[PDB]
RNA sequence: GGAGCUUUACUGCAGGCUGUCGCUGAGACGUGGUCGCCGAUCGGUGACUGCGACUCUCACUCCGGGAGGAGGACACCGAUAGCCGG
RNA sequence: GACUCGUACGGUCACUGAAUCCUGCCCAGUGCAGGUAUCUGAACACCUCGUACAAGAGGACGAAGGACCUGUCAACGGCG
RNA sequence: UCUCAGUAUCGGGAGGAACAGAAAACGCAACGUGAUGUCGUUAGUAACCGCGAGUGAACGCGAUACAGCCCAAACCGAAGC
């Protein structure tokens, strides 16, 4: 039969529409008060949470974080450029607001590890994203055979490095084949043309 | 200059003489699904656009003629080199 | 070129800021629970710094010091009350919905408790002229009919210090002593006097300005001086 | 070859103005269109939408120490479109 | 965020340059500003054609702006 | 525009290496291949470009080294840390 969190799914098709709509409603009014990063005690949705990592469990630890909509706060040249390097208005920033809004999460826990995030929803001018992060240090976490891989000294700043799942598709590595040639192994090694 | 709206000459697909209407070619109308137009889109962007920038402009004082000649027996048409003329006028 | 004066203002840097640390009061009508009065006692009148006009020290009952906005002919001793239910006397501060018609007023708030916005300055006052449960419409200075909530505030009587315009400078050193007390620039160099590299007027072998005078509001900064989005200019006509 | 400067030089880029979409909600008039059901191309009747006119409060904004007050689906902000823009 | 502990007897932006006697005529061009029956005027949404969808072609509606009208020279300037 | 070039330089951060990695792949179209990186080649080929100057892969193949697995959920429901 249906599980539970299989209706927290369902809802979360459609934020504009039914209970949740009025959910959002009220509780953006709350968060639009709330700072840049608000550590929860409970993941909005637990279902999406508990598919990417999330346990109920000491060690695993989520917070919402506040990013501003659309495109690069960007200063205008203050020196020669040709005409196509002028621009200000229409340049967009290379990472998304998504991993921004994991990174903003990272500095705020310096202790703590991003395993993943999604999306709560947006009002007007802001995005906001949870974000669950890990302890690495602590023993409930290091004896975890799901999650104890995190631990590993080559996993430290892992969302400063693209290692994050946002991290890793935004990077262009969603695929294996076509369209890969410039992304895998690494942007970098194939000389910064993948995106 | 005029020129006879009819007359008898060659018909090229045809193969032999027969009476010929001739008429000034009318513009057809871009569908705007060209390659040319695709990449007109594509290519432009912020700042100059290279050669989606330019504009087109200039005249010669006299255009050649561009016409074409249709046979009034099999309906097909062709074309022939034109030569300058400031004005072409039909006689009926 | 170089951005021109009205640009460098904006960086708020020390030349154009206003000698702040040496202004007294922020005036504002004091705060009154509701449906009350307070009054107080005018303990002094000092120069204000801020506006080359006199202002009030008063000594209200709860014990609260500050200094006032001063309409004209409030001296030392003199009583002054705040409040819906103050008397109507040179120098008393009530909302907009409890003084007569046809009462000239001062220190005049855009909003209910604002502490005052509009005839602060010498000698001027608004006209109040229709009262409602709905509007009070007052006259401004500058002429304007302002229609403003019957609950904002205002003080009785014409802000004091009238007729200082009527002296004039007669030297630049007395002027110079007044900019010093404000947040300006001063003297003014023409935009015409300057190179091109410094301003829209710069430059050529003679001054004059090169353009007309009269710009766009759509101007942006750097551009837009001389006179701006005129809906004439000169005296006749 | 270079640079500083100018402008109704060429090409662009900020900025300002303006329409539109998102944030963004409730009720309702006039009118027109794509339309379904109460009727035997003929009319009472859902919904959608073009159109220009209006009222609300609940987001959002400002005033207020507060209670509350003024605005209000506009404005701000995000996106885009046209005009101006040495 | 400066102006601003400021509020039109104020700030800002310009021109001229104490006093004295004065400061004429011109709004066609350019600039600014206001108005505007009609004309022009983009995108979204809407309508038609096209495409089992799409590209695309057209239409209706019409913002600012423009045409057009008016005001303005102690605006740019002009005064043969 | 393109080019120099995603270069110089700047911000953030890991390790002894890093990154990638067990197909919603390839598409010598197959009765075929079988995680990833790298080297050699494919090839200055396909593709881009005031179609100017310039720019410029991949699949495959021969090699090197080889390694494959864990959740979420269903069904259990405190049997756990
Ligand atoms: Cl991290
Ligand atoms: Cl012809
Ligand atoms: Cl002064
Ligand atoms: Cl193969
Ligand atoms: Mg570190
Ligand atoms: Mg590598
Ligand atoms: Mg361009
Ligand atoms: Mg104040
Ligand atoms: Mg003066
Ligand atoms: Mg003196
Ligand atoms: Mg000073
Ligand atoms: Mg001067
Ligand atoms: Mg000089
Ligand atoms: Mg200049
Ligand atoms: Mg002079
Ligand atoms: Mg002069
Ligand atoms: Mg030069
Ligand atoms: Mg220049
Ligand atoms: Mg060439
Ligand atoms: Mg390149
Ligand atoms: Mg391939
Ligand atoms: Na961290
Ligand atoms: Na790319
Ligand atoms: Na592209
Ligand atoms: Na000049
Ligand atoms: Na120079
Ligand atoms: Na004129
Ligand atoms: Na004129
Ligand atoms: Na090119």
């Amino acid at each position: 039969a249906r599980s539970a969190y299989s209706y927290i799914r369902d809802a979360w098709k459609n934020p504009g529409d039914g209970q949740l709509a009025e959910l959002q409603w009220q509780r953006q009014q709350e968060w639009r008060n709330e700072g840049a990063v608000e550590r929860i005690e409970r993941p909005t949705r637990l279902d999406k949470a508990r598919s990417q990592g999330y346990k109920a469990k000491q060690g695993v630890i989520v917070a919402r974080v506040s990013v501003r909509k659309g495109s690069a706060r960007k200063r205008r040249h203050k020196a020669g450029r040709r005409s196509k390097r002028q621009g200000v208005t229409r340049i967009t920033r290379r990472k998304d607001i998504q991993r921004v809004a994991e990174e903003r999460a990272s500095r705020t826990f310096p202790n703590l590890r991003v395993l993943n995030s999604y999306s709560v929803g947006q009002d007007g001018r802001q995005k906001w994203h949870e974000v669950i992060l890990i302890d690495p240090n602590h023993p409930a976490i290091q004896n975890d055979d799901d999650l104890s891989w995190i631990c590993a000294d080559d996993q430290a700043d892992r969302v400063f490095r693209g290692l994050t799942g946002a991290g890793r598709r935004n990077r262009g590595l969603s695929g294996k084949g076509k369209g890969s040639e410039k992304t895998r192994p690494s942007l970098r090694s194939n000389g910064g043309k993948g995106k | 200059m005029q020129m006879p709206r009819r007359f008898n000459t060659y018909c090229p697909h045809c193969n032999e003489h027969q009476e010929h209407e001739v008429e000034k070619v009318r513009s057809g109308r871009q569908t705007g699904m060209k390659w040319i137009d695709r990449q007109r889109e594509r290519n432009s962007g912020i700042g100059n656009d290279g050669k989606f920038s330019k504009v087109p402009g200039g005249d010669k004082p006299t255009k050649k003629t561009d016409l074409k000649y249709r046979c009034g027996e099999c309906g097909k048409a062709h074309l022939r080199e034109g030569w300058r003329a400031g004005r072409l006028e039909f006689q009926e | 070129g170089r951005r021109i004066q009205g640009q460098r203002r904006g960086r708020g840097t020390s030349t154009f800021r206003a000698p702040s640390h040496r202004y007294k009061a922020d005036l504002e009508h004091r705060k009154v629970e509701d449906g009350d009065v307070i009054a107080g006692t005018v303990v002094d009148i000092e120069h204000d710094p801020a506006r080359s006009a006199p202002v009030a020290a008063v000594e209200f009952e709860d014990g609260d010091r500050r200094l006032i906005l001063a309409p004209e002919g409030v001296g030392v001793g003199d009583e002054l009350q705040v409040g819906v239910s103050a008397e109507i006397a040179p120098g008393n501060t009530l909302p907009l919905a409890e003084i007569p018609e046809g009462v000239p007023v001062c220190n005049v708030e855009s909003s209910p408790g604002d502490g005052g916005k509009f005839a602060r300055a010498s000698g001027v006052n608004a006209q109040l002229l229709t009262h409602d449960r709905n509007v009070a419409v007052v006259k401004l200075p500058s002429g304007e009919m302002k229609r403003l909530d019957p609950q904002c505030r205002a003080t009785i009587g014409v802000v004091a210090g009238g007729g200082r315009t009527d002296k004039p400078f007669v030297k630049a050193g007395n002027k110079h002593h007044k900019m010093k007390a404000r947040g300006t620039k001063w003297p003014n160099v023409r935009g015409v006097a300057m190179n091109a590299v410094d301003h829209p007027f710069g430059g050529g072998g003679r001054q004059h300005p090169g353009k007309p005078k009269s710009i766009s509001r759509n101007a942006p900064p750097g551009r837009k001086v001389g006179d701006i989005a005129s809906k004439r200019t000169g005296r006749g006509g």
